[PDB]
């Protein structure tokens, strides 16, 4: 049989680094929405990295550094976004916790308080996989590995777009980009072209044991995260190919 | 003025007592690493520029460590300015911004350290700095992250939430604490000018100046900002600093050889 | 505008190291008073260093050590006082937490339990400022920096004297020392002579953003801390020169 | 007078490593019984090491290593048993905590959640006492030192046998082994022959200040731990020779 | 008596089984640092006395490390006695006092380490002691804090709450664990006397004595207290210790050269 | 099979009305001991009636009133003792609750706070059984019916004597009264003579489904209630004749 669920009542929410990059205009409404969710759900809130990881990639690549050097440098920027977001929720009892604490003491921390913030990047450090010069296991991938390992009730990915489109809706081909309300990870993995989620996310969804669907929603629209955490369809659903027990 | 008299004041008076303060000032003065030089490699002015700036300085560091003992600290730069901008726009205080900046200086130290690792030079840190003595003895150099450890206890500036003590101050205070013989700031301009040289010309170059003369000249902004200059006037061990252009090939080497490249800023 | 308050509901209480130096005769009544305050306030209790830091200053100065060496040696003694006080409150759910934890995870710890104990010294380590051979940023100063950074509801300084006098009431000139019920930090900073608080406290009060007044009270008189935490005037009020929002 | 009790309301439960070695068949019933005890008691659950420490002793002794090398290697195996048991209780808010955290922050952790798991071995590391090539201060001994230092309400030792017998009931002389419902530590210390508890446990019981009796019970029989925590006599009682206050 | 027979007992018997205990005792005996010497620098007897005691010993350490590999542990002293007095008066148990004392020995190690840093000698610690091998290989010395790591798991004495295993025991056990060749306690008296020499005369000096003879003589208090002497009788590797006066110029140097200064205390 | 346990983690403590009758001299130490038990156990504290019920019996019998009139009049006095005891524990979050609330909402009240106080008399009102002119179902009987119906972990009866003796140790034959450390309800039910517990208690023990033993202890000796709640033998054990499951 499949492994047991460690924290079946947990909801995991990954906040894109580029949402944080928009500053107070995006963060204050989002903090207000999270504040109102604390009495409704037990939350592990994980932040991605955003534009500063692009800058440190630019420097590190110009210096010739390998992918196992660049992975922890990007993970640092996700940690900083997490410290910023937790500071805004400190008065609700929310703090940022580091990787060792997430790995080993999350249960006691979620007994102490309604939500904790962590980094969405995984601690792959100098053991990141080779092949691309860009670290593959980034924030979407780390958050999904954790959510599925815990057997959490869900994972919601909060982005600066409505969901997945057939082309980058901020890119060159933005004119023929059409919105996908629902897709499967295997269908996405067979496509070429950019996505709003890591390609390694699709690979770890193929080996997942618990999480059946992940919704990508626009955190710049107040209320969509709240609706997604209740299962309402307001962005793109990604079916993982986990089959029900 | 005895050791017994100092010990008696230390037991009987407040540490605020001017008589105690003065007896403590007559204490002996031990320099922990008197033969070492502290160098700061700029974050925005050097490491953010990538290979064309960093690789020649790595070569100079490797050549220098044969005759010189180096403590090499890193600046933070453009990713810290980004973090400060986000955090300040949310209303977060200087003590929260201080921790964000340290993470960027740590990134830069890890990148520089990886280019130096095959020469045996380590990156060191932690509240004890405990890897410094053995590293300096054996390979004559160590890399450290330049932000001070003040975190939430950072003193704010008089206005705004940008931490006033950043990597210039952090490197300076370590030179002062270890009693080092020399402090060299490696940036991207030849030294101090009467204006700052990126935004105006007939700015005139200044080879040597005291902190009081900088203030009296009204030299504002400038390649070193005032919090570190005030620390310099209070310092016990490091009473002048040198600012040099690390983009000029061999400038760091020549400064370590005692050549007067750049600007020398004196406490008095 | 001024920065937001991170923990506006917090009360910070700094316990002088010389109160702890009196041993059980002073500590037991104080522990009993703290026990009764736990259901009334959310407390960050920070201990100073006291006489053992004078001894390590005596040794370190005789060895010639610089001020950045002496600062962490004194901070160690404040940490030990904190471990002693927390041990006495362990049965109420109170533990001592270290600097990294105070800096980053205080909110979750104050959600877990009613009070935590920490060191009042700041982690300036080998980066203490030069000028005096005595470390300037000590327990009063560290506790105020933290309280103001958090935007706490107050900071109360618990000493072995009634408050500030015009001269040391235990010193040579004790005969002309007169009690000051209220003063301003700027007035104190212009005086010469010893104080019961760090001189650097007056400097950080000049740059403070939230805390308008700090009361110094005698923790050897049961009930004064309780009264001070309710705003009652029972020692010396220090006005910081923060103006109301 | 004797020292104060730090955590007088605490119950400490040591789980033998060889109970864990039996796998799911023993662990699942035990986890279910612990789950039902969480609303009744405040628990510090400490795991021993079991057979893997015998294997690392075999390797380390073949390599010639001294007793201060073998002690932390065995303590590692007790830590792993603790991580396994806490994972099974994660959904109840239970996590494993390490030695520094047990030593200094247990009170706040037991305020956050009903139970925590730790290692029963003490952190003697390379400072284990010489004399035997087998580390003397093992899981029973570490758990008793902690329980007595805290002044806990009890310590219950959960084993794979009913209690202490006059000979190893799984060994060569198992035919003449007779069950001892009650004994004193001093009587046990005067006997030669193997015991189900460390011999150093008897030594630290002689210097104990609070714990008057320790019960050894069979954790393979559902309900015995529950009964022991209520003071019911269902295994072997060991009287420590602490006299009531 | 085979390796297979030991492994079979280790799987089938309790570790309390006398047959297992005896097979384990026949195991081979590897010494981890057989060429090193452990020295304890006294806290109350040396470091608390300041420069007049410490500076000559720093000079001796620097001279010794040319021919000798040294692990240098620190005592705690008068600040720990103060902490013990406060804590014992509150009724706190030995396990709480043990952590307080370690902080004082750590302070003393940091002060000694800062005087040695320019010679490359580091301060080391943590549960792994992982900085010891490289430091000893390269600069032939390391400084460590002398308290054992037992913390709340400290075994109490039969009476009272003062931790019985303090920095003498901590240093001794590290010498025993590493299989070092020599253990030297550096204090402030010439060695053992029939009385203790600070509080009575016609105390007679004792150059060499066994632990059993010390007990039979009823030698109480004494410059080493009984918990470490009992560890000595159980030890596998370090079967005698030397106690010397570190206030006498060159006594440590001479002890490291094999001169019989001080008192030698033998396990049997 | 026997009925399920509704509140298996509950400890029930019945406080004799004559303990309360001693006033502050007995009540203050007892309140201090209860205060220290709140972090260790989940308590239902039930008070008996004491001397005022004797007075209202005297009046009601002189007026000719039947046993169904006298039962609620005595139950009123137990309620008043409960209000007094709860007032003393109000600052710990403890209140008195009435019969309907005990019958139907105890679980939520014990989730809100560590202990509640109620009346030990049952609500038999005008439906008390006939036969004696003295109401038979009094405080010991009501407390046992509730404890056994809940399937509680225990019931401890706190009296002004050490336990049960062979004769009233305050009565005429006090010279030949010898202490009984342990007895069975059936043995007690066959004796004639007064007891410190209701005779109807013995009858409801014969039909009990869960509680195997009840200890009677002297609440005038500090520490005995604490010890009894841990199963230590410090008064008289009454075996009910429930056999283990
Ligand atoms: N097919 C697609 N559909 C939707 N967005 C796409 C697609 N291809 C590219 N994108 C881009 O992905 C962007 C999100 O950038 P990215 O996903 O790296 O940010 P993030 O998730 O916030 O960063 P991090 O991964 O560090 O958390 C969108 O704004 C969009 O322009
Ligand atoms: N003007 C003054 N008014 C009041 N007290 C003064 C004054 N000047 C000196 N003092 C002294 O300050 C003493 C307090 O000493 P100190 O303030 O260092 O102790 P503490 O605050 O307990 O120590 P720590 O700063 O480590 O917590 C008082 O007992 C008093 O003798
Ligand atoms: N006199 C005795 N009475 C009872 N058991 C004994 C006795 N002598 C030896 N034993 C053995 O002790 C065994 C328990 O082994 P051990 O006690 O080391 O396991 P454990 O306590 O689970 O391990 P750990 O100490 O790592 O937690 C029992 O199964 C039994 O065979
Ligand atoms: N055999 C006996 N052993 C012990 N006490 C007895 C015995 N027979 C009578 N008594 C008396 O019972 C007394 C207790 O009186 P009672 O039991 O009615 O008080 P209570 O239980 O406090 O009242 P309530 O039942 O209203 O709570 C004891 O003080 C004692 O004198
Ligand atoms: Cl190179
Ligand atoms: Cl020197
Ligand atoms: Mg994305
Ligand atoms: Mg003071
Ligand atoms: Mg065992
Ligand atoms: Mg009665």
């Amino acid at each position: 049989k499949r492994p047991i669920r460690l924290l079946p009542w947990l909801q995991v929410v990954k906040i894109g680094g580029r949402v944080m990059d928009r500053g107070a205009d995006a963060i204050l409404p989002l903090v207000e929405e999270l504040r109102k969710l604390l009495p409704e759900h037990r939350l592990l809130i994980l932040t991605g990295a955003g534009v500063r990881a692009r800058h440190v990639f630019s420097v590190g690549l110009d210096l010739g550094l390998p992918v196992g050097s660049l992975a922890p440098l990007a993970a640092s920027e996700a940690g900083q976004n997490g410290h910023i977001l937790a500071a805004m929720l400190a008065s609700e009892g929310v703090s940022y916790v580091e990787h060792p604490t997430v790995a080993d003491q999350l249960a006691i921390h979620l007994s102490a308080t309604r939500a904790v913030v962590g980094s969405a990047f995984p601690p792959y450090h100098h053991h990141e996989f080779p092949g691309s010069r860009i670290p593959p296991h980034r924030a979407d991938t780390g958050a999904f590995l954790l959510a599925d390992a815990f057997g959490a009730a869900g994972l919601t990915i909060v982005e600066n777009v409505d969901g997945i489109y057939t082309a980058d809706p901020n890119g060159p081909d933005r004119g023929q980009a059409r919105f996908l309300p629902e897709t499967s990870a295997t269908d996405l993995a067979k496509s070429e072209g950019p996505l709003p989620v890591d390609r390694a996310l699709l690979d770890v969804m193929a080996t997942a044991r618990h999480i059946e669907r992940v919704q990508v929603v626009n955190g710049l629209v107040p209320g969509r995260l709240t609706a997604a955490l209740r299962g309402e369809h307001v962005g793109t659903l990604i079916r993982t190919g986990v089959r029900p027990a | 003025n005895s050791t017994a008299e100092l010990e008696e004041l230390l037991m009987q008076r407040s540490l605020t007592d001017p008589q105690l303060q003065a007896a403590a000032a007559a204490a002996a003065d031990f320099r922990i690493l008197p033969d070492a030089t502290v160098i700061k490699i700029g974050g925005q002015s050097v490491i953010d520029r990538g290979r064309a700036a960093v690789y020649p300085l790595v070569d100079e560091i490797v050549a220098a460590r044969k005759n010189h003992k180096l403590l090499i600290g890193t600046g933070a730069g453009t990713r810290a300015r980004h973090l400060y901008s986000i955090a300040a726009g949310l209303g977060l205080p200087a003590g929260v911004l201080a921790q964000l900046g340290s993470s960027v200086a740590d990134q830069n130290a890890a990148m520089l350290g990886q280019l130096l690792a095959k020469h045996g030079i380590p990156v060191v840190g932690g509240a004890g700095l405990s890897a410094v003595p053995l590293s300096l003895a054996e390979v004559n150099a160590v890399v450290f992250s330049g932000m001070p450890p003040y975190k939430l206890w950072m003193r704010p500036a008089a206005e705004g939430v940008i931490p006033p003590y950043r990597t210039d101050a952090g490197c300076f205070l370590l030179a002062e604490q270890f009693g080092c013989k020399q402090m060299i700031f490696v940036k991207d301009e030849d030294g101090l000018y009467t204006a700052n040289p990126k935004t105006s010309k007939d700015a005139t170059f200044i080879p040597r100046i005291s902190v009081d003369e900088m203030k009296a000249k009204g030299l504002h902004d400038s390649i070193l900002e005032f919090p570190v200059l005030d620390l310099l006037q209070s310092a016990q061990h490091v009473r002048e600093v040198q600012v040099v252009n690390g983009l000029v090939p061999g400038n760091l080497t020549r400064a370590l050889a005692g050549e007067h490249v750049g600007t020398i800023i004196t406490a008095s």
